[PDB]
């Protein structure tokens, strides 16, 4: 009957429609490689999509997907086992070197911009007339690290325009340089700012933007890689 | 066996229990102790419900069905093939959800991300949880939990709700559902603006943020955010789930007649309890 | 204690937000409405503005039309009687007319008729709410996708209130009005089909409602675990991959052997969400028109 028709028709169409969606969920980092970086014998079951184009605003070109894929960048890691599947030793200072849970990825060395072409993140000192509008202002709170010394003070938040959020907070340190810390690594209380992710002697290490004004994708990516990495590897330097 | 971009992610480190001992991955899958955990709990799950299926005398998922201990042996152990597999299998399961939530956790610490996945798989376990051991245990016996069979927790699910009238009734349902509700409301339109934006008409460049706020502000006057949003989402979700557990704590515990009965408080108000006309005068 | 950016530690505030222009009639967007603080410590703190136009002044007109067809018709059932009215609140329903009177529009107004007026309101509303969908994606230059979702949520509905009715030859087959008696409604509508826990399209229904709050839990919860990294700012990770979006990937790789792109996630959701209502409203209009009894439809598997 037509109730039975229909039925069957759905699953036949649901077996396409998960067909589709898995394939368009491979739209980035496939073909799937060896450790080594070679293309791996077993790609499973499913095929790669037809490509697709995403035009850019702003001149910033084109996404095809799938595409060529690369690291675009040194990883400094090493096998620590003779067969597959075993985790990979940083050959270096893992934080330093961006690898593991500091990792970063070479994202386009330009600023995202809004609707308007503009930098969609400036510091708040710049954007008119932005200003704190509820909760405790961290502007001028001292900055602690886990291991409960002072690291520098709050000098301004970086926002996002468009969204009209807190982006980042402008930490300057002892050198009188300043570094960026990402709104959701930071405790902001009465009398300070605490960040658990990195000790107060890891702040300078902290990767610098080229301009103070602006902050470009890659270096989002290289702050905020470094700061979560300091979970795992200052956890030496923490601290109950 | 890798993304293109995985690699450097796999460092050592990350674990709970076991320091390097199972700090590896299987194809995809990472392992961990709490991996190791959730095969063998899984596995000793799946083969005793096999044994059940055996015990039973059917092989067909669609019958094969595991059933709790009949009332009469309160919270008491039962014999395996009257209820004691099912309480065997359900210690299974609950060391199988918790270690895979265990193992999510150790998959975060690697990764230096939150714990929010972990957190809101939390909230499902706690749900099964008060159907097959809170409320059977506030109830007085294991056979008040639901049977673990295709049809059966069907079966189980009507008989329950009919024995306190129209389910329905439930004000902590009601909520439930309208979180239920409202989440695939939310998924559905934050699932096409994000899509709408990122594949505009034919031949326009991609949308920004700002457009989907715009698209939203225009629509309804008001836009959550791209970061509301996904907050949205996972309260929503987690809401439903707290008030489906919440209304179910709450049945055969508290409240025991008949839901719609419940209602009565407010008509029965003195100020127009007695008032004539409406529907209740 | 680590801060878990569910609520925001400090709210800031610019100019308002107008908005993006490309193809919009300017003319017809409001001014701002207020910037709600309660609302920032969760989300946007802006209100507004909203857009107008000739189509939204008809959906608006229309719905409160249709609310107010119904609240007048409360009234009445409380004899006009504010305390009767609070009382009886959920128990009042507008109700369509009895079976004998078909499809016709020739039931009284009492006992029937003000059902079918309320209905056209709803009907107005709801489809002009639709074009708007459709409209206000068009002249920002956007996809369709919210209008095709929106339409997905419209097909249960008018299968429910309109569809079914005509099918089954009867306006008495459609839901009244009413927040207890909709429920009834429902109830009665499974009992009467022999259990919808045999329709295998209400079983598929719900796999997709439960799977929703599944996926917008675990969707919610990765971009916030992953909002350190900027996760939340969709649009530029599908553009330009982060180590947000490769964090996210490879959680759920290793979790569970698969995993999604930054914009495939938003199709898995999507569909997910959508066939909620597709099947369902599939499983609704089968049920008495081509089959009266699911246990027994069932027992045949046809
Ligand atoms: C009966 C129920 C009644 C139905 C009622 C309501 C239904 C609502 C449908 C819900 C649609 C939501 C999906 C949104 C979407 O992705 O499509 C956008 C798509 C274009 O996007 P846009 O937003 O306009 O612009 C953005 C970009 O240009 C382009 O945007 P884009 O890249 O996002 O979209 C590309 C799109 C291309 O656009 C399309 O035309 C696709 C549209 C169709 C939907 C099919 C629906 C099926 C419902 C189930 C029925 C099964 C029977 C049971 O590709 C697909 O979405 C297609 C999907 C794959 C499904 C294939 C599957 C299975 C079949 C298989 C069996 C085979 C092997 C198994 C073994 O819209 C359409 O063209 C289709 C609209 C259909 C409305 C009908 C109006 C007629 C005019
Ligand atoms: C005739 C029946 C009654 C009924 C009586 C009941 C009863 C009885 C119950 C509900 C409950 C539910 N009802 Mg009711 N209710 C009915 C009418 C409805 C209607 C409707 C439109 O009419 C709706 C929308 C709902 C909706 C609701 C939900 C609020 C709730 C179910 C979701 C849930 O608990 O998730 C919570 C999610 C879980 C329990 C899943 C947990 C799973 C996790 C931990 C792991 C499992 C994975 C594992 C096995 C993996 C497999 C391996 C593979 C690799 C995948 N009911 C009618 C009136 N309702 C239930 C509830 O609230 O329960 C708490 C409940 O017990
Ligand atoms: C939640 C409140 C009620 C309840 C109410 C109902 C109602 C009503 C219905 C279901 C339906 C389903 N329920 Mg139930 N169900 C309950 C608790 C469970 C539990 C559990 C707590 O362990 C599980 C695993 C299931 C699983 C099932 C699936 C067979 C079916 C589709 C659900 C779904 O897509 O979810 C969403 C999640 C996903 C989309 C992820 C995929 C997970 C599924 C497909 C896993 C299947 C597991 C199953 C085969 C168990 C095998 C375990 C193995 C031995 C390892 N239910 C409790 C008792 N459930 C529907 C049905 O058609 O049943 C016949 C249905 O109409
Ligand atoms: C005793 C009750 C029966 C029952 C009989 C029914 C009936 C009858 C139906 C369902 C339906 C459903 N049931 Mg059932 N169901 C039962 C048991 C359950 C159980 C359970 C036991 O745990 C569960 C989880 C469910 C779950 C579900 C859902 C999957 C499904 C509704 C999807 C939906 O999003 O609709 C909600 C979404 C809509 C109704 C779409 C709304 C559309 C738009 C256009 C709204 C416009 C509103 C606007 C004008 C008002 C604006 C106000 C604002 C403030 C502005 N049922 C038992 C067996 N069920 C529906 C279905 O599809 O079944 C196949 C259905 O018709
Ligand atoms: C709280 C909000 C919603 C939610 C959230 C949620 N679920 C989660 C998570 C989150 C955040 C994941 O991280 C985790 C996941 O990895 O997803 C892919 C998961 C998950 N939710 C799942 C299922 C699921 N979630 C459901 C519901 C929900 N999950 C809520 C609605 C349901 C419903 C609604 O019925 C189901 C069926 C899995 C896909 C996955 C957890 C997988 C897992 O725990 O693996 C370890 C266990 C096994 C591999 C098998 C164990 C076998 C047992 C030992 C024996 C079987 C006993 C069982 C009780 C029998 C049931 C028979 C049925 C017919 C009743
Ligand atoms: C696909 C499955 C899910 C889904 C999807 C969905 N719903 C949709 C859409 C989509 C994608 C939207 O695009 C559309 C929307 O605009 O969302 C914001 C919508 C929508 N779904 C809605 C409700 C809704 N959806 C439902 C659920 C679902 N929708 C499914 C779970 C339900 C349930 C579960 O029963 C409800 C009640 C609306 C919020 C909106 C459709 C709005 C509409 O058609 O409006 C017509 C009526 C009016 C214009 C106003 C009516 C008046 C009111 C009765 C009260 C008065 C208030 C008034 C607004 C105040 C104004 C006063 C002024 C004079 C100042
Ligand atoms: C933005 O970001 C995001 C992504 O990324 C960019 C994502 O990927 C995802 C993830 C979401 C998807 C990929 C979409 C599709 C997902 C669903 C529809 C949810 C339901 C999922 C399933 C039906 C799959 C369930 C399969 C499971 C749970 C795996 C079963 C594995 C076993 C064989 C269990 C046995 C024991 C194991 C593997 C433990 C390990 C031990 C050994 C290997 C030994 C999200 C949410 C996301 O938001
Ligand atoms: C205090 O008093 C004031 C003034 C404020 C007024 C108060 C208002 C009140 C109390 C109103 C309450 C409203 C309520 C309780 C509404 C509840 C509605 C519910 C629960 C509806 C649920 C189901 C609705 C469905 C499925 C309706 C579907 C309808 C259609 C698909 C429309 C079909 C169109 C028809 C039949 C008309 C045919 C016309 C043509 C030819 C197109
Ligand atoms: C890309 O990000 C998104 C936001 O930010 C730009 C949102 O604003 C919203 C829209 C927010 C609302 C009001 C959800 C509607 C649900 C209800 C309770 C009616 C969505 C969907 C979204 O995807
Ligand atoms: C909920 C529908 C079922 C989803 C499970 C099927 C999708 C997994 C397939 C992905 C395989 C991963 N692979 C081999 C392409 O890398
Ligand atoms: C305790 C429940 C028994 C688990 C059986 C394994 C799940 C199989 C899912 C049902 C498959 C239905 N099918 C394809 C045979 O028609
Ligand atoms: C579903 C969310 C409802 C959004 C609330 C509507 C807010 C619109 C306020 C804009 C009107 C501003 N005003 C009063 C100056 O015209
Ligand atoms: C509906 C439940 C089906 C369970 C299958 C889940 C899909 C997992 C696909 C990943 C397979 C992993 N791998 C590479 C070993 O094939
Ligand atoms: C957006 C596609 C999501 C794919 C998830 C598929 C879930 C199907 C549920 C399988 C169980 C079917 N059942 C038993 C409810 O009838
Ligand atoms: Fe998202």
């Amino acid at each position: 009957d037509l109730a039975s028709l229909a039925i069957y028709s759905f699953w036949i169409f649901l077996a396409g429609l998960i067909y589709y969606l898995q394939t368009e969920n491979m739209r980035e980092g496939y073909p799937l490689e060896n450790e080594d970086g070679t293309p791996a014998a077993n790609q499973g079951p499913f095929p790669l999509p037809k490509p697709k184009t995403f035009i850019l605003p702003h001149g910033r070109g084109t996404l095809t997907v799938p595409g060529p894929e690369s690291e675009d960048r040194p990883i400094a890691l090493a096998r620590t086992a003779v067969s597959e599947g075993f985790p990979h030793a940083p050959t270096g200072d893992p934080m330093k070197d961006g690898v593991g849970p500091a990792s970063w990825v070479a994202r386009r060395d330009l600023p995202e911009l809004d609707g308007h072409g503009h930098n969609k993140i400036k510091p708040m000192k710049a954007a008119a007339g932005f200003h704190v509008s509820a909760g405790k202002n961290p502007i001028g709170l001292p900055v602690r690290g886990c291991d409960l010394e002072i690291a520098g003070k709050v000098v301004d938040i970086w926002v996002d325009i468009p969204e009209q959020m807190a982006r980042f907070l402008e930490v300057e340190l002892k050198d009188g340089s300043t570094r960026l810390l990402p709104m959701q690594m930071v405790k902001v209380q009465s009398n300070r700012v605490h960040v658990n992710a990195l000790s107060s002697d890891l702040f300078a290490g902290i990767p610098t933007i080229k301009s103070p004004t602006e902050v470009t994708l890659l270096e989002e990516d290289k702050i905020c890689g470094y700061v979560a990495g300091g979970l795992m590897y200052a956890a030496p330097k923490r601290k109950s | 066996a890798l993304l293109s971009f995985e690699r450097k992610y796999r460092v050592p480190g990350g674990t709970l229990v076991g320091g390097n001992l199972f700090d590896f991955w299987v194809g995809p899958f990472y392992v961990g102790f709490f991996g190791v955990a959730t095969f063998f709990f899984a596995a000793l799950g799946i083969i005793l419900i096999a044994w059940s299926a055996v015990l039973q005398g059917t092989w067909n998922p669609q019958l094969i069905s595991v059933y709790p201990p009949a009332l009469e042996y309160g919270l008491g152990g039962a014999p395996l093939a009257k209820g004691g597999l099912w309480q065997i299998i359900t210690i299974c399961a609950t060391g199988a959800f918790v270690s895979w939530a265990l193992r999510e956790v150790e998959i975060c610490r690697k990764l230096g991300i939150g714990y929010h996945i972990p957190f809101a798989f939390a909230f499902a376990i706690l749900a099964y949880l008060t159907l097959v051991l809170f409320r059977p245990v506030m109830m007085g016996a294991w056979g008040y939990a639901f049977p673990y069979g295709i049809w059966t927790h069907l079966d189980w699910v009507s008989n329950t709700g009919y024995t306190y009238g129209n389910f329905h009734y439930n004000p902590a349902h009601m909520i439930a559902i309208s979180f239920f509700f409202t989440n695939a409301l939310a998924l559905a339109l934050h699932g096409a603006l994000v899509l709408s934006a990122a594949n505009p008409e034919k031949g326009k460049e991609m949308r920004t943020p700002d457009h989907e706020d715009t698209f939203f502000r225009d629509l309804v006057g008001y836009s959550i955010g791209t970061l509301g949003i996904h907050r949205l989402g996972l309260l929503l979700s987690l809401s439903a789930v707290f008030f489906s557990a919440l209304c179910m704590i709450i049945t055969g515990t508290i409240w025991f007649d008949q839901w719609v009965d419940w209602w009565q408080w407010w008509v029965k108000l003195p100020w127009w309890a007695n008032i004539p006309g409406g529907i209740n005068g | 204690a680590e801060y878990q950016n569910i609520f925001s530690q400090v709210q800031v505030r610019g100019p308002a937000d107008l908005g993006m222009t490309e193809d919009v009639n300017l003319a017809n967007r409001s001014g701002v409405g207020p910037f709600s603080t309660l609302l920032g410590w969760f989300g946007n703190a802006q209100l507004g503005p909203i857009y107008l136009g000739s189509l939204g002044v008809l959906s608006l007109f229309s719905g409160l039309m249709w609310f107010f067809t119904i609240g007048i018709w409360f009234w009445y059932q409380a004899g006009w009687n504010p305390a009767v009215f609070l009382r009886d609140l959920f128990f009042f329903s507008l109700e369509p007319p009895a079976p004998e009177y078909g499809l016709s529009f020739a039931a009284p107004l009492k006992e029937g008729g003000l059902w079918l007026i309320a209905s056209f309101f709803m009907f107005v509303a709801v489809w002009s709410w639709w074009g708007r969908t459709y409209l206000r994606a068009q002249a920002l230059g956007m996809g369709k996708h919210t209008a095709w979702a929106f339409l997905s949520a419209i097909w249960l509905w008018m299968v429910l209130g309109f569809i079914r009715p005509i099918l089954m030859g009867s306006w008495s087959e459609a839901v009244p009005y009413g927040i207890f008696s909709h429920l009834d409604w429902t109830n009665n509508f499974s009992l009467v089909h022999g259990n919808l826990f045999y329709n295998p399209f209400h079983g598929l229904s719900i796999a997709f409602l439960y799977g929703s709050a599944l996926l917008f839990a675990m969707h919610g919860a990765t971009i916030l675990a992953v909002s350190r990294f900027g996760g939340e700012r969709e649009l530029e990770q599908i553009a330009d991959r982060g180590t947000a979006a490769e964090r996210a990937a490879l959680f759920w790789r290793w979790t569970m052997g698969f995993n999604a792109t930054m914009e495939g996630i938003h199709r898995w959701a999507i569909w997910m969400a959508v066939l909620v209502t597709l099947t369902g409203g599939i499983g609704i209009l089968l049920s008495g028109t081509v089959v009266d009894n699911w246990y027994v439809w069932g027992q045949n598997h046809g």
